[PDB]
RNA sequence: GCGGGGUGGAGCAGUCAGGUAGCUCGUCGGGCUCAUAACCCGAAGGUCGUAGGUUCAAAUCCUGCCCCCGCAA
RNA sequence: ACAUAGCAUAUCAGAAGGCACACCCGGAGAACUGAAACAUCUUAGUACCCGGAGGAAGAGAAAGAAAAUUCGAUUCCCUUAGUAGCGGCGAGCGAAAUGGGAAGAGCCCAAACCAACAAGCUUGCUUGUUGGGGUUGUAGGACACUCUAUACGGAGUUACAA
RNA sequence: GUGGAUCCUGAGUACGACGGAGCACGUGAAAUUCCGUCGGAAUCUGGGAGGACCAUCUCCUAAGGCUAAAUACUCUCUAGUG
RNA sequence: AAGCAGUAAAUGUGGAGCCGUAGCGAAAGCGAGUCUGAAUAGGGCGUUUAGUAUUUGGUCGUAGACCCGAAACCAGGUGAU
RNA sequence: GAGGGUAGCGGAGAAAUUCCAAUCGAACCUGGAGAUAGCUGGUUCUCUCCGAAAUAGCUUUAGGGCUAGCCUCAAGUGAUGAUUAUUGGAGGUAGAGCACUGUUUGGACGAGGGGCCCCGGGUUACCGAAUUCAGACAAACUCCGAAUGCCAAUUAAUU
RNA sequence: GCUGGAAGGUUAAGAGGAGUGGUUAGCUUCUGCGAAGCUACGAAUCGAAGCCCCAGUAAACGGCGGCCGUAACUAUAACGG
RNA sequence: UGAUAUUGAAAUUCGGCACAGCUUGUACAGGAUAGGUAGGAGCCUUUGAAACGUGAGCGCUAGCUUACGUGGAGGCGCUGGUGGGAUACUACCCUAGCUGUGUUGGCUUUCUAACCCGCACCACUUAUCGUGGUGGGAGACAGUGUCAGGCGGGCAGUUUGACUGGGGCGGUCGCCUCCUAAAAGGUAACGGAGGCGCUCAAAGGUUCCCUCAGAAUGGUUGGAAAUCAUUCAUAGAGUGUAAAGGCAUAAGGGAGCUUGACUGCGAGACCUACAAGUCGAGCAGGGUCGAAAGACGGACUUAGUGAUCCGGUGGUUCCGCAUG
RNA sequence: GGAGGUAUG
């Protein structure tokens, strides 16, 4: 079968052209691992497809119907982040789709229900769209791949593994075409050169040539014509030139880069401290009453399951002192599990600059690090894509002025080239973070102080393994 | 900075081309503009 | 007259596509050593030739000028 | 190994080959040129070569033209008309029907079926040759039925047998 | 001449796909018609055509042969002409 | 016109056909007015009559097209004395 | 030396673009064929009337062409043409001038800097400038502005 | 360039036949729906060599550097970057 | 190089479809291996519960599966709790594998009978041709035909600008504005200087209001140059963007409302070889603003473009090869 | 207990 089909579309997004597409076709038995960087268009094309978000230009036609679990989900923290998600997803394979289109399902998710998520989907023999940028988890769904570029659609046959190389080798020969090209129009231009002093030489007369032969004026036509010869060879060598197939480099974006202003670290002989915090909402036993000290240059980590208390062991700290014991020298930069940001105030500049005090070049040069360019910074920050909220939410949380930062669920919508970028940061830092994540492969380069929550109790060792 | 085709919102008739900045004016503009069928005035969004 | 260039002391990236100036050797102080070299630890050293504009942001784009290299003359 | 090439002997107004620097049918088939260059296109299915036949050739008695009160083989002249169309919609190529005239002519086979003979010798009735019969669209014929009539007639060696 | 019980009325044929040509008609919406390759019908309640294709209505009855005339030319013979 | 008769004649015959008498509009179509157009407005093109047949001359087109004059291209053949 | 072989979209070549019947950047003959020639040369008797052009625009166009412009013939309109007188008008030239734009001389002050001496103060100096007196430059300066030429006229005359 | 390798990718004819569209026997409530049949198009997927790719080959094609500093006269620089 | 005829017979093997059977189903938490739905409070049990043992399948190394022997009465569930979802039990089904019956092809070889042997021998025959015959080899490949892809100066047909102080290089080719340009207009050169291939949903339309730059002086972060206050100042500012011509009775700068940056046209004019380009009152329709008069078919003006053929998209009281 | 081979100054 067949689906469902798209016909050239295209959706400018901005002036800057987001999608161009064609004969779009995802037919049955059909499992595509759909990627590309933030901002790329894979949350807007899913949309499109499932109807929702009519483009500026083109048609489509579903054959079969269609279930969006969505992004940036408009729903309020009743529940954890994962139990939402885990909601959703239940939705959608409850509604016998034949079509499920998935924008970052693997958003706040333990570990465990993932396995269960990738082994339900090996079971499934429906058809489906996913975004992730988790790599063991598309290499064990998918079967085909996208590519989004700069709007154009690229397809590959195989696994995450198998996109890698084959973009490895395309890179590759691309660059040695370009080398081969720049290599032969500097021989041809240097052939030129040298053709063309001749000709200049052609014409003047020799050096100590005397009276009779200088006198001599007869053969300025044989020289005239020799001179048209040698410039008619520059001539043809310049068409070859011009006849060469041109070959560009791609206009590869400048990597990630984070940053934080500074840091004048006091590395004191503790930044936090509290005792026998019990943990509960109601009829709930979330955690245990424990203590806990977070000491000068500490990597603090916290891993746990869903439902288990992590965000709000994070507000206990940020908010109120039930057993808690605080300094002044800490100032937290809070980023949420949520947005935290002010979503249409008008500006990016004006939602950062809220909570920061430095300058607007300075600002916008991070922004621009971020890849918010000269036009984006005003951008409404609800229009936005979701990586690019958790960028902005992290550098508003940066040029806070801050020593400890406390970070739940970093690392979520972003992607694989930020974070890294970000790994490298939170293992440079000369302060404290506290942060949760469930990538034990992140942690290994951040963590010092490992936590781990669990069966309605807590526990806390040093070093990674 | 690009070419518009108007058109109206009771029968479909384009009636008017123009050219807009698809920056400053990025959403499908709308404008009151005469319709030559109905003999009225009346409002033609972009296509 | 035409065409390329001028980024710490030397040689090279970065300019095409504007987003916090980088690499190797060197220089300075301290170490090791019987002393010097190598080696280990730190630190300086760059109005990106200059003067004007555009930009929130200029090595980067535009202008003008002073040199350097070839060709010529 | 039967017999099959092959080989030997007799008979043919049997063929060949020439041409009228013409006419016709078929094979195979250019380029200069023009397009203000050129490659599609044109030149041109022209010229040259080749085969064959005739005094004429070819085509030809609708699996057709058409669209009214329809016409009744073909071919050729006129006119339709440089129209309709074809066309790098460029250069340029370019009809036909209708309608008016010359001339006018229509016939035979295959199949069904009958009969004789031969192979199977079903000894059942399948196959083949011969002779009969029969040939078309407002469907026809075989098959059965009724009238005739055995050259009275009718037609012929330009088709319809020679 | 009547009758309509059954039998017969042209097969690797028509047609189609591909490639080519020829039809005034350059593949074009390309009907009609030949060739090569491959595949491959129907059977008178049939088959074909009326400029893609379908239906209706009308006209014929493919895949088998013969057929003068009117037309073309002139080596040549005769009689003549400008 | 062809064709028929006629002395290779004129001439007779033949009215298929052709130009014209009505245009406008892409066309359906309407009609001295039509097309545009909402319009009876305005405008375009037309009306408010003479064309036709043969022919002298001139010019143009198609045919070698005022004469001569290439280097060259193609096809078929002749040449190793 | 003989007898012979290889044939032109070819053959032979101890290789030179060399030979293939006194010429080979692809033989000779015939035909297509009167190839094509925007190129040169030539184009035959007389008289009469009128009588140019060598310019614009476009042109794979520049020594070719098409259209206009200038010519001739015919039919028609019918004084609409020419010249001058007068009136009016548009326009910025030669000249002249410095009222702006830029250039420039010599002065009077200076606006305050700079080199140098000891916070301030000096200088046989640049003077960036500002102002002012006098004299000067201009195709792309003009507060001004001719003669001519032009466009017309309910005008007159000559043609 | 040639030689070998052959994973993977791209890649035709043909095979395959999702889906769209035309007609219409019947239904219709307003003029819309529309079986089969015949038709015009026709996707996914399969689909060789080649090409991308890996290696080798130079009596194969073919190619063979700049700038700066430096030693008992100064020049040069065995030397260094 | 591949598909397809020539072009056959056998089989292993691998796949896809159907049907039958053996079954098989572990995220974390939870009593532990929780497949889907429904029914579900009883199911099993001397026709043998638990427990002991082997054998054996699966497996995530937890454990379930079941052929059995000893054994002889409990084992399991709703409830509980957990968890997205409840466990017994049963009806039907699904995943995954295996097995089987049948289809369905494919690769792979095997064979011989087509086809092939410039293999041998025999005869025609005296013959190195050929034909036939026999025997060996190869074999449904090759070779041949049609269709398709790739390579392919081996070969052919052709293209491969013009201007221009000779040609050539260099430069230019179209459009806009100044000067040359000789006071109308027009006017050339490889004469001199510069720009264009856009931009603006307001920088348009309209109605209201406002008038600049620069200097002196006073004043914090000091050329007091930022911004302010006054006086002077008629244009030296600004006019999106080149220059010129113009604008301060604003064409410049702000504010409010809007979409005339409308439809159908268009007397008469300019320029003009043509094709095109420009201006255009005014009429009608339907309107924004303004109290009204009235302004408004873009922008202070002049550049900001590209013929036809062709194809694409939309609409239509247009044809539609007999009729529809 | 002894013999033989097996970085600068
Ligand atoms: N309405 C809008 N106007 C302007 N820019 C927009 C608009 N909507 C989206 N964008 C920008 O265009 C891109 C939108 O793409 P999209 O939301 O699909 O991204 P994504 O691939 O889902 O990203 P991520 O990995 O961050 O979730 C982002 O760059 C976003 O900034
Ligand atoms: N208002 C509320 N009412 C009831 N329960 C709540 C409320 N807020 C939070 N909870 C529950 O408290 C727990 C909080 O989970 P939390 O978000 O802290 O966990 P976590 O470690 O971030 O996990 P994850 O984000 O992966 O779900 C969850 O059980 C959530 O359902
Ligand atoms: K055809
Ligand atoms: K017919
Ligand atoms: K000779
Ligand atoms: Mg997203
Ligand atoms: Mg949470
Ligand atoms: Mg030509
Ligand atoms: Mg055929
Ligand atoms: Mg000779
Ligand atoms: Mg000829
Ligand atoms: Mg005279
Ligand atoms: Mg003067
Ligand atoms: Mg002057
Ligand atoms: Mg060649
Ligand atoms: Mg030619
Ligand atoms: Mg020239
Ligand atoms: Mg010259
Ligand atoms: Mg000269
Ligand atoms: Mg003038
Ligand atoms: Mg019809
Ligand atoms: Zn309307």
């Amino acid at each position: 079968k067949i689906l469902l089909e798209g016909l050239h579309i295209k959706h400018y997004v901005q002036d800057r052209l987001l999608l161009n597409i064609n004969r779009l076709k995802i037919y049955q038995n059909d499992r595509i691992g759909l990627i590309g960087k933030n901002g790329s268009g894979k949350t807007t094309l899913l949309h499109i497809l499932y109807k929702k978000i009519v483009p500026e230009e083109g048609i489509v036609k579903q054959f079969s119907h269609c279930e969006l679990i969505p992004q940036l989900k408009l729903i309020e923290s009743t529940k954890s982040g994962g139990e939402v998600t885990r909601n959703y997803i239940r939705q959608a394979l409850d509604k016998n789709p034949e079509l499920l289109l998935a924008d970052q399902p693997t958003t706040n998710l333990d570990n465990n229900y993932i396995e269960k998520l990738e082994q339900d989907l090996k079971n499934w023999h429906g058809a489906f769209i996913i975004v992730s940028h988790d790599r063991a988890f598309l290499d064990n769904l998918c079967t085909t791949i996208w590519e989004i570029d700069e709007g154009r659609i690229t397809e590959y046959k195989g696994n995450y593994s198998n996109y890698v190389e084959q973009k490895e080798l395309e890179r590759h020969r691309e660059e040695l075409e370009y080398e081969k090209y720049e290599k032969e129009k500097k021989r041809l231009e240097k052939a030129i050169n040298i053709k063309e002093q001749k000709a200049q030489r052609a014409t003047k007369k020799p050096k100590n040539l005397s009276s009779s032969e200088g006198k001599i004026k007869v053969t300025k036509p044989y020289f005239a014509s020799k001179q048209k010869k040698l410039r008619k060879t520059v001539k043809s060598l310049e068409t070859r030139l011009e006849k060469l197939e041109r070959v560009e480099k791609r206009n590869e974006l400048p990597p990630l880069k984070m940053d934080l202003v500074n840091l004048e670290s006091v590395k004191n002989r503790t930044i936090i401290r509290g005792e026998d915090v019990s943990g509960t909402i109601e009829g709930r036993v979330l955690w245990k009453a424990k203590s806990f000290s977070i000491r000068g240059g500490d990597k603090m980590a916290i891993i746990g399951s869903n439902g288990t208390g992590k965000t709000t062991f994070i507000k206990k700290i940020v908010h109120g002192n039930p057993g808690i014991s605080l300094s002044p020298s800490v100032k937290i930069g809070y980023f949420s599990q949520k947005i935290d940001t002010l979503e249409l105030d008008k500006s990016i500049l004006e939602n950062v600059q809220s909570s920061s005090q430095q300058n607007e070049t300075l600002i916008r040069t991070i922004l621009a690090r971020m890849h918010f360019f000269r036009d984006d910074v005003y951008k409404p920050i609800s229009v936005l894509s979701g990586g690019e909220r958790v960028k902005v939410a992290l550098t508003k949380v940066f040029l806070s002025e801050v020593n400890t930062l406390v970070l739940d669920q970093p690392t979520n919508f972003l992607d694989m080239e930020a974070i890294e970028a970000f790994e490298s940061l939170l293992k440079e830092y000369n302060g404290s973070i506290i942060f949760v994540s469930h990538d034990r492969k992140f942690i290994e380069k951040v963590a010092t102080r490992i936590m781990t929550i669990d069966n309605k109790e807590i526990k806390i060792f040093d070093g990674t393994y | 900075r690009v070419n518009v085709t108007l058109a109206c919102t009771e029968c479909g008739d384009r009636n008017y081309i123009t050219t807009k900045n698809k920056r400053n004016n990025p959403e499908r503009v709308e404008m009151k503009k005469f319709c030559s069928r109905e003999n009225k005035q009346t409002l033609h969004r972009e296509t």
